[PDB]
């Protein structure tokens, strides 16, 4: 029904006359193209990331499937969007960490780690010629003087400081989610923290997840290394959260 | 980095651009040259005298050596950065060669110039038409037309840029061999072809004229002025 | 040797607020002198001269190349130079040929454009900043005059003392040396005034 | 050419000399041979004076910039690893020997760094030509977690050790003092060396002095 | 147009179509399938046969790209070739850096990085190929990634890549491939691609078998001839 | 990218280009920029748009700088491209001092400058830059003299001319009232001001609305002195006095 | 614009290279012929006024002492190729001793040919194919030889051939008046009486030029005098 | 990685920069800010209106400093801004390192202009979607600079990017003085911000940086709150 186009505004990154970059906007649905929600939490010393584990099919291995990368050993992230982007992005982050760690001689700050991933985004955004990796990585990782952190970056690259967000289909209504607890609840211990997460997986998606269908991994400041809970701690935390 | 082909065959391998370029070149201001026996003379319309204006800048009549020069028509910018590279490659020539230069060989590596960048990527050819007037060794006079497209031709006598055609045309009609014999009739053949395009006759109008190795000059305006009166002094009595 | 391979001498030392700089005006290769009347004082602002010393080739290369960044940075700052930010770029700039450095070991000096503080200073062919407050010297002659500036060196000239001061040095130090003399030329930047002399030397 | 730096209980002391001599004739006795790189970083340079400034000012401000980039104080690790780095990459062609002292958020560092490009923590470390006589002076009178005025002390003598048994080093001490909460940097720290005034004060006069030209000019 | 022309560009929702080309390319083909077992992982792939005067084993979709890593492919083959030589180029640059070779993880974390760094640029296209990389390993067992034009890597207990590709998975589903024993199942990969090939659409075909895992002592090869017979004869009686 | 390129480095079916045209309106309604000559010296006359009280307006000029120790300029048009341009004159300007330890001709330096923008233009497939160039200066050769070029590349020698709106009517305006070799700057001047008063009658003249400009010899020395906004009253005072003086005699 | 360098056609050929075929025969007239006795070339100069210098106009131009070429179509372009086939001759002389052979010289020519794009090589290359139709008549071990070089690499050696405006009819009209036993005296009889009646204007020594390449002599071109000793008899 | 070389930035057939246009257009859409000078100093204002308080509104910044007496804000993209601010970063340490000074705020904004034109005018590149407010202390002065994403720059006494920029210029005017002190400053700067910011402002929705003698640094939210409550 008369499906024009203004031209390579709508074709390519360029500045629309509202404004606004569309290939640039484009990218905030090529997240929910993916499917797959990630919500991240933290705690007032730890961090706890809680994705759901797709599996379309058996006939995959699905113990090789999991979607949480650890950058470094105690920065772990998860990306929604294109799996291969985002495998990229995890390629990137690493190579950029692991350069920072030899450059200034101790780890890199996972701040500093987002704005970097920030800036090559903005990278493809300002360039003309490249697709604009329509993928969004959120990380984890224990800093000193400042406690658990979770960073999220984005395709636009406008990422910011916070106590939990989400990425996916259902962002919005992991959002809500989020405004909703933090207004109710503030104090927040490791065990209150990994309810939490599992609770707004649960209240958003409601799909009584099997133990086998999500990925969790959890940074503390016990043992910095991010670590990714298995089948036992799953469960764990699955029936500590129905009683 | 920029490397898009301009200059692409059209239909019927037709070069759209060289048509463009001559349209330009068409478009720009009006210049002739003639080949007499002993010298050339270029003559070149001063349009929009536009009083208040250093017309030295804008002298479109430019000496490439003791015995080169060249008068073009078209884009006045292209026109200046291919006298640059045409003084680059007479200075080249003598000193690679230590003897003067050959008018010949200058057009035919302007020309060449002309078709690297009909035949480059991401450039776009000289929008330039372009009169050499020059003697050789034996003191032959010498006058090319090159053109865009990068075909140079020897002329006993043409004409470049705004009514090129009839003026060359009224040329080839008036030109005849006892009429170049001395100075005065060349100079005043070059008058009389410019005079049907320039309105005011000696004021919008600059002659230059070489001889056979004798430091070409720029014709005085009071020259023009008084040769303007002798043929109309002509016309009267013809 | 090759900073010796021309000769030189050059030497700046500070008044009450004014500054003398003075330099020997001898060029010549090796063994003998061609010029008289070679200047190797430039002047960098209108209270700041820059003495330069060693190979003369250098020197000029350096002061046209610093004369270039000079123009350029006043043309786009709009402000006449501050004499620190003049030594600091010359160093960057002999800095830059680490690897082939000019054999030039300069010395600025001059007036602060607001203050009129007497500013001093000393490079080397690499360019080291060396500000001194009493004196720098440079060139062939530097033991001469270092022997010569930190006897005859007080602080708080006078503009008159401070010529007969740095006057008596240049003479006295290139009187003693075989590669630099022929004439002196002195300029004294005072609060209000330049003056240029040329001292009565003994030309061989 | 006589530098030094050490560790107390609170954090780091650096001291240097200041006779800057070019070939053997002293140049300068008022040379900075202990440069800022941040507020809570100072590194001695000794060798090639050029090479050491241009690359104290090149370590300041890259650290300027990682800092300010990520909103932390710099450290006294990516300074070292910097400097490690770039001196191998010119293989020792930077003539500059530096001792690298400072404060940072997991504690106070010193570190040797060699002209070729290696480095090592030392609780106490002496560079220069004069670095022996500060090294002896050290390995007699150091002891671990030392109180400020000890370390002041310590590295005093050491300075003027090494002043007294060189000929490259001398005419002024200067001395860093980097800790948990304050910096301190006096360079005139103590002078251990006076000058006589001249017995027979010898001046001149406009007359003593023969001038061929002048020439005035009158600014604005 | 404009969504779709070049892999540089977002859809107006944020797709790639040209991604979606290339993954119907890579549909079109014949068919190849690869079952991974305990003890080896085997390919069977499907060989369309343009005309009689054709070697058996000419245009092989089988490749070898490391010394104990095979490579099923389908889609484009001249891209197939040209991927192969990429991960031979990768594995041989992994065995001069480290000195053994590489294991199939990241050798499919690589390959498929890098098909992905040509699905970004409107200087390239997507690759038109999709394949799986089978390996073996005393540490590791027999493993088997498949990989999307796209330039994502997945581990398979078993993959189809083609046409009928969704119905050889759903009928070998029966199959427990992950505690199976190799030699049976070549028969099984032998009966299942028998099965899935259409006749009647394709008239002429051939097969390509191959495995590699503990009885290759982890090198990769093509399988013997007399169990190529021997698998041959099952499958025509599993025809019935 | 053969559909996503703006080809703006080629030709016209027309023989125009459509770059170049566009950059010259663009010019045509920007600032306004004059230029004279005098038997003393030569004169500038710019024109500032942005006057908000906000600005600082602390620079001794905004579209008219110095490319070198004898040579003006007064840009006309995008500001940015502006000053890089005004950049890259000095440069070059000192780079032809270091070569040959005499100021750069003005001529000189105008037509390096026609080259690299008709260069621009030629290729590169970058937008050109729309800003007329309106050049002063002294040299040995022809001392006080001024040009005017053209984004396009193309430059010409004036003794006086007018860049921005209302070209047409300031340029009728010098030729009717410039006494060519008789005009003092005194004289030029206040031809200056009635330009300045007529080719922008909108907003009639205002101290701040303009920057004045001379370049003098003095002593064998290029002298460039802007003209304080007390001297801007001061012209407008004498332009309003001259205005009603002759208006009384008419 | 829009479309590229490096494009086909629907049916699976090069519509650019169709172009550069359609302006070969908006090109100069010219003509080819091979004998037992030696090769002659002749061209038409389309003399637009008499102002023009013939000297100037000459489509023939000599690749060496024993190969000469005419040029039809973009006669600014064809200089060029021309300049880098002689450059060639001459390094293979100086690489092996002996004269390059005349096919070796228009395969290399085919080499140079075609070869352009937008991002395919070095930025300092081609961006169009040659627009020009060459005649290589030379003399070398193999005898006299002639060669018709297509603008699309595809080079031919061909016994006589006509090319430019009137390339078709005239060259069947040629090959018909043309046996395997003429002298050269007989081709370039033939090939002046077919240009003759092929020619759109009145022709004489100031519209056409002429070459000859015979076993014995070198590359010469006929001058005035000679060229109407040779059209009087037609 | 090939890189196109032809301008996305062209020349309208008026001559405007249309795509300029768009991005001051982006710009307005962003979140305002406002930058206004004293006798003795700068300041810089500008909010911070996240989402709901899950965001850490503390972990990131928006006013960024580039040496210890230059400081900018910006209104628009976050992602231009922070290549931005980083670039500028890079210059003004270069410029440090080659003359041993610190930058001035012209040389600086000079600088940054230089970029946005060669951003501008160069090939395969999206023009900048920020204007950035600089604010820098030398030679014993105060600077303010407005820098536009058309590459231009000017030296504004008070100025206010973003959504109702044209109302808080006018207001600025209205509430400026030519002699104000640095307190009266911060009242006009926080005045505006508060007449402008539409949803009841807070210390945390509000970061402000002060430029002096004393040079650049950042209102911890302490002080912040105690001007906004002395202000009221």
């Amino acid at each position: 029904s008369r499906g024009s186009s203004a031209g390579f505004d709508r074709h390519i990154t360029i500045f629309s006359p509202e404004g606004r970059l569309y290939q640039v906007e484009y990218a905030f649905k090529a997240i929910n193209q993916g499917g797959l929600t990630s919500v991240a939490v933290r705690g007032k010393d730890c961090a706890v990331i809680v994705t759901q584990k797709k599996v379309p099919d058996k006939l995959l291995d699905s113990s090789t499937v999991t979607h949480l990368f650890k950058i470094t050993e105690n920065i772990g992230c998860v990306m929604t969007g294109m799996t291969a982007d985002s495998r990229s992005q995890v390629q990137r982050a690493r190579y950029e960490a692991a350069n920072w760690k030899y450059k200034y001689g101790y780890e890199i700050p996972v701040d500093m780690l987002c704005k970097r991933i920030a800036d090559i985004s903005q990278v493809y955004t300002q360039n003309a010629e490249m697709r604009p990796l329509g993928c969004c990585m959120i990380l984890i990782g224990i800093d000193e003087e400042q406690g658990p952190q979770v960073y999220k970056c984005d395709p636009a690259g406008y990422y910011c400081g916070f106590k939990a967000t989400a990425a996916g289909v259902k962002q919005t209504e992991s959002t809500s989610f989020l405004e909703k607890k933090v207004k109710k609840k503030f104090d927040w211990t490791f065990e209150q923290t990994v309810e939490t997460a599992i609770t707004c997986l649960s209240t958003v998606l409601s799909i009584d997840f099997k133990p086998s269908e999500i990925e969790v991994g959890v940074v503390t400041v016990e043992n910095p290394k991010f670590r990714i809970l298995t089948e036992a701690e799953i469960d764990a935390h699955l029936v500590a959260l129905a009683e | 980095s920029y490397d898009r082909a301009i200059t692409v065959f059209s239909p019927d391998g037709h070069l759209f651009q060289v048509e463009y370029a001559q349209e330009a070149v068409k478009k720009g201001s009006t210049a002739v040259g003639v080949r007499g026996r002993d010298i050339v003379v270029l003559g070149v319309e001063k349009k929009s005298v536009a009083k208040l204006q250093d017309e030295r800048t804008v002298r479109k009549i430019c000496a490439l050596d003791d015995n080169v020069c060249m008068a073009f028509a078209g884009l006045t910018a292209d026109a200046r950065i291919v006298i640059n590279r045409a003084r680059v490659e007479c200075q080249s020539h003598r000193l690679t060669v230590e003897d003067p230069v050959t008018v010949e060989y200058i057009t035919r590596y302007i020309a060449s110039l002309k078709q690297r960048y009909t035949q480059s990527n991401g450039r776009r050819p000289f929008g330039i038409s372009a009169l050499i007037v020059g003697f050789d060794f034996d003191g032959t006079p010498r006058l090319y037309q090159t053109d865009p497209s990068g075909t140079y031709h020897a002329w006993k006598a043409n004409a470049i840029g705004r009514g090129a055609k009839s003026v060359r045309e009224f040329l080839e009609k008036n030109y005849t061999d006892e009429a170049i014999e001395t100075d005065d009739l060349t100079i005043k053949l070059v008058i009389k072809a410019l005079l049907e395009v320039v309105q005011s006759g000696g004021k919008n109008i600059e002659l230059a004229v070489m001889r056979r190795d004798q430091s070409l000059k720029i014709l005085n305006p009071e020259e023009i002025e008084k040769y303007v009166a002798e043929i109309e002094k002509e016309k009267e009595e013809n | 040797s090759i900073m010796s391979y021309n000769g030189g001498a050059v030497m700046a030392m500070k008044g009450k607020n004014c500054v003398a700089i003075a330099a020997d005006r001898r060029f010549g290769i090796q063994a003998q002198m061609v010029t008289t009347d070679f200047q190797k004082i430039f002047p960098m602002g209108d209270r700041l001269y820059i003495g330069l010393a060693g190979l003369a080739t250098d020197v000029q290369t350096v002061a046209q190349r610093l004369k270039f960044r000079l123009n350029l940075y006043e043309l786009k700052e709009g402000r006449q130079i501050k004499p620190y930010t003049l030594m600091s770029m010359v160093a960057n700039l002999l800095y830059e040929k680490r690897f082939g450095p000019y054999y030039t070991e300069p010395v600025i000096a001059g007036l602060d454009p607001k203050t009129f503080k007497p500013f001093i200073c000393s490079l080397d062919l690499i360019g080291c900043p060396m500000v001194t407050d009493d004196f720098v010297v440079s060139g062939t002659c530097a033991e001469q005059m270092y022997g010569m500036c930190e006897s005859l060196w007080e602080p708080n000239m006078d503009p008159d003392h401070l010529f007969e001061t740095i006057s008596q040095a240049m003479l006295n130090a290139v009187d003693r040396d075989a590669v630099s003399g022929m004439g002196v030329i002195v300029h004294i930047i005072e609060k209000d005034k330049i003056t240029t002399r040329t001292l009565k030397a003994r030309m061989d | 050419t006589t530098i030094a730096g050490v560790v107390y209980k609170d954090g780091i002391v650096l001291g240097a000399d200041t006779r800057a001599t070019e070939g053997m004739v002293v140049a300068d006795k008022n040379c900075s041979k202990i440069h800022f790189i941040s507020p809570n970083i100072y590194c001695c340079g000794a060798g090639t004076a050029a090479d050491t400034d241009m690359t104290t000012q090149l370590i300041s401000s890259n650290l300027e910039l990682h800092s300010l980039s990520t909103g932390r104080l710099p450290r006294v690790v990516t300074a070292n690893r910097m400097l490690k780095q770039m001196l191998f990459r010119y293989q020792g062609y930077i003539g500059a020997a530096l001792v690298l002292g400072g404060v940072d958020v997991t504690g106070p560092h010193l570190y040797s760094i060699y002209p070729h490009g290696s480095t090592d923590k030392l609780p106490y470390v002496t560079m220069g030509s004069g670095s022996l006589a500060a090294m002896a002076v050290f390995e007699d009178k150091f002891r671990p977690d030392m109180e400020e005025e000890e370390a002041k002390n310590l590295v005093s003598e050491a300075i003027a050790a090494g002043i007294f048994n060189d000929l490259g080093s001398g005419s002024n001490i200067d001395l860093c003092v980097i800790s948990k909460n304050k910096l301190d940097f006096l360079r005139p720290y103590t002078v251990p060396n006076k000058k006589g005034t001249r017995l027979g004060r010898y001046r001149c006069e406009k007359g003593t002095t023969a001038v061929l030209t002048e020439k005035i000019t009158p600014l604005e | 147009t404009g969504y779709d022309l070049s892999a540089s560009t977002f859809s107006p929702d944020g797709r790639v179509f040209q991604v979606e080309y290339a993954m119907k390319a890579v549909e079109n083909s014949s068919t190849a399938i690869g079952i991974r077992c305990k003890d080896g992982v085997v390919f069977g792939v499907e060989k369309l046969v343009l005309s009689k005067l054709y070697e058996e084993g000419s245009n092989k979709r089988l490749f070898n790209v490391d010394r104990h890593v095979g490579m099923a492919v389908a889609g484009l083959l001249a891209d197939a070739r040209s991927l192969a030589d990429i991960a031979r180029e990768e594995a041989s640059n992994f065995r001069s850096n480290f000195g053994y070779n590489i294991p199939l993880k990241h050798l499919a974390d690589r390959v498929a990085m890098y098909v992905h760094a040509y699905t970004l640029y409107s200087a390239v296209r997507p690759f038109g190929c999709s394949f799986m990389l089978g390996s073996y390993s005393v540490n590791d067992g027999a493993q088997l990634y498949m990989i999307d034009p796209s330039g994502v890597s997945y581990g398979y207990w078993g993959c189809a890549i083609g046409k009928a590709r969704q119905a050889a998975k759903t009928e070998i589903e029966k199959l427990q491939m992950k505690e199976m024993t190799c030699r049976d199942i070549v028969k099984e990969v032998a009966k299942i691609i028998y099965i899935v090939h259409d006749e009647v659409k394709d008239k002429a075909f051939e097969l390509e078998l191959s495995w590699v895992g503990e009885l290759t002592n982890g090198r990769h090869e093509i399988v013997p001839k007399d169990i190529r017979e021997e698998a041959e004869k099952y499958a025509k009686e599993s025809l019935k | 990218s053969r559909r996503y390129d703006s080809r703006t480095t080629i030709f016209s079916p027309e023989g125009r280009l459509y770059q170049v045209e566009y950059a010259m309106e663009a010019i045509g309604h920007a600032g306004t920029c004059l230029g004279i000559l005098a038997n003393d010296g030569v004169l500038l006359a710019a024109e500032r748009r942005n006057i908000h009280k906000l600005l600082d307006e602390v620079f001794f000029s905004e579209k008219i700088y110095k490319l070198n120790e004898d040579m003006a300029c007064s840009v006309a048009g995008i500001t940015s491209d502006a000053n890089v341009l005004t950049n890259e004159l000095r440069l070059i300007a000192q780079r032809y001092l270091l070569q040959y330890q005499e100021p750069i001709p003005c001529e000189q330096l105008v037509t390096a400058l026609c080259d690299i923008k008709q260069a621009y233009t030629q290729f590169g497939g970058k937008r050109p830059f729309g800003v007329s160039l309106l050049y002063i200066g002294w040299d040995k050769h022809y001392g006080f003299q001024l040009y005017q070029s053209d984004p396009s590349g193309n430059y010409g020698g004036w003794k006086a001319t007018c860049i921005g709106n209302n070209s047409a009517a300031a340029v009728s305006m010098l030729k009717q009232d410039y006494k060519e070799g008789e005009m003092t700057l005194k004289s030029a001047l206040a031809l200056a001001i009635k330009v300045l008063n007529k080719t922008m009658d909108v907003s009639k003249l205002s101290a701040e609305k303009v920057e004045i400009a001379t370049l003098t010899r003095e002593n064998g020395k290029t002298v460039i002195r802007v003209l304080k906004q007390k001297e801007v009253e001061q012209l407008i005072k004498k332009h309003e006095e001259e205005e009603a003086k002759a208006e009384r005699e008419k | 614009y829009d479309r590229g360098v490096n494009t086909f056609s629907p049916e699976g050929r090069l519509f650019q290279v169709e172009y550069a075929i359609e302006a070969i025969k908006l090109g100069s007239t010219a003509i080819g012929i091979q004998t037992s006795e030696g090769v002659c070339l002749a061209v038409e100069k389309r003399i637009t006024s008499p102002l023009m210098e013939p000297s100037s106009i000459e489509k023939i131009v000599e690749i060496d002492a024993h190969i000469g070429c005419a040029m039809s179509g973009l006669i600014a372009d064809a200089k060029t190729l021309i300049d880098k086939a002689r450059v060639e001759t001459q390094n293979h002389w100086f690489t092996y001793n002996e004269t390059m052979t005349v096919e070796s010289v228009t395969q290399a020519v085919s080499n140079l040919a075609l070869q352009f794009g937008e991002e395919d090589a070095d930025p300092g290359a081609m961006s169009r194919p040659f627009g020009v139709a060459l005649l290589f008549g030379g003399v070398d071990e193999k005898g006299p030889q002639l060669f018709h070089m297509d603008p699309s690499g595809t080079f031919v050696q061909c016994d006589a051939r006509a090319i430019g405006s009137a390339s078709e009819g005239a060259q069947s009209s040629l090959q018909e008046v043309y046996h395997k036993s003429m002298t050269l005296k007989e081709a370039i009889k033939s090939s002046l009486i077919i240009l003759k009646q092929v020619m759109e204007e009145k022709l004489n020594a100031t519209n056409i030029e002429l070459a000859t390449v015979q076993p014995g002599q070198n590359f010469h071109m006929f001058t005035k005098e000679e060229l109407e000793e040779v059209i009087k008899d037609i | 990685e090939r890189g196109y070389s032809f301008s996305l930035t062209t020349f309208s057939p008026s001559g405007k920069l249309v795509q300029i246009e768009y991005a001051l257009a982006a710009v307005a859409g962003g979140a305002p800010s406002v930058g206004i000078k004293a006798a003795n100093g700068v300041v810089l204002a500008t909010e911070k209106k996240q989402k709901s308080i899950l965001y850490d509104e503390r972990s990131v910044h928006k006013v960024e400093p580039i040496t210890k007496h230059i400081g900018l804000v910006y209104s628009g993209m976050g992602p231009d801004y922070r290549v931005l601010v980083h670039r500028a970063r890079k210059l003004a340490q270069q410029y440090y390192l080659v003359y041993q000074e610190p930058i001035p705020t012209a040389q600086l904004v000079q600088r940054v202009a230089s970029v946005m034109q060669e951003y501008t005018q160069s090939g395969g590149v999206r023009p900048f979607g920020v204007s950035l407010l600089i604010c820098g202390w030398n030679e014993g002065r105060p600077y303010l600079f407005q820098s536009d994403p058309s590459g231009a720059y000017f030296a504004w006494k008070a100025t206010a990017m973003g959504k109702n920029y044209v109302n808080g210029k006018t207001f600025l005017e209205k509430r400026y003085n030519e002699d104000l002190e640095l307190e009266d400053a911060i009242h006009t700067a926080i005045l505006t911000l508060k007449e402008s910011f539409e949803g009841q402002m807070t210390e945390d929705n509000i970061e402000v940086g002060i430029c002096n003698e004393a040079g650049f640094r950042r209102l911890t939210p302490t002080e912040v709150k105690d001007y906004l409550a002395a202000i009221a």
